[PDB]
């Protein structure tokens, strides 16, 4: 599930298999590669739902997002974060999940 | 007829996350 | 007749490991 | 009834106790 790549304006990115359980033991990842001036904002939609731990933040699996030296994350929940303004045109998703579990995952749209 | 019983306990839950990194050493 | 409901949960996971090593102290 | 399905998994193990102290910094 590696080598995603968006290059339009707007689009939708799944973790495998969305809307059902994600596989186990996945590291995926997915580039959204826009020209320079572009500024993606990431907003998940519809159910989100990354396996998490009450005691310590993601622990198991979890989103993380780079652009340039700026991380975000990692997120992981029944709750997405709030949406995201990179400012940057070229960004790199990360979704890292562990070797058991039942989630359904995330979707998002972005844009610039 | 009448339902049967409860199914028996589902298997255990999966293992708690490592330990966080001790402290730095001292000086 | 009809099966039996679900079974209860599973037994809590096991406690974590030990976490790794500090990193070393001060000069 | 037959017995029913077999309960989920349990929740997970709590978080792993600190690791050691790290080795000691220079003199
Ligand atoms: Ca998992």
């Amino acid at each position: 599930c590696s080598g995603n790549l968006f290059t339009q304006r707007t689009g939708t990115i799944t973790s495998p298999d969305y809307p059902n359980p994600y596989p186990k033991s996945s590291e995926c990842s997915y580039t959204i590669d826009l020209e320079e001036g572009f500024m993606v904002t990431l907003q998940f939609e519809d159910i989100f739902d990354i396996e998490d731990h009450p005691e310590v933040p993601c622990p198991y699996d979890y989103i993380k997002i780079k652009a340039g030296s700026k991380v975000w994350g990692p997120f992981c929940g029944e709750k997405s974060p709030e949406p995201i303004s990179t400012q940057s045109h070229s960004i790199q998703i990360l979704f890292r999940s562990d070797n058991s579990g039942e989630n359904r995952g995330w979707r998002l749209s972005y844009r610039a | 007829g009448p339902p049967g019983p409860p199914g028996p306990p589902g298997p255990p839950g999966k293992l708690g996350p490592p330990g966080p990194p001790g402290p730095p050493g001292p000086p």
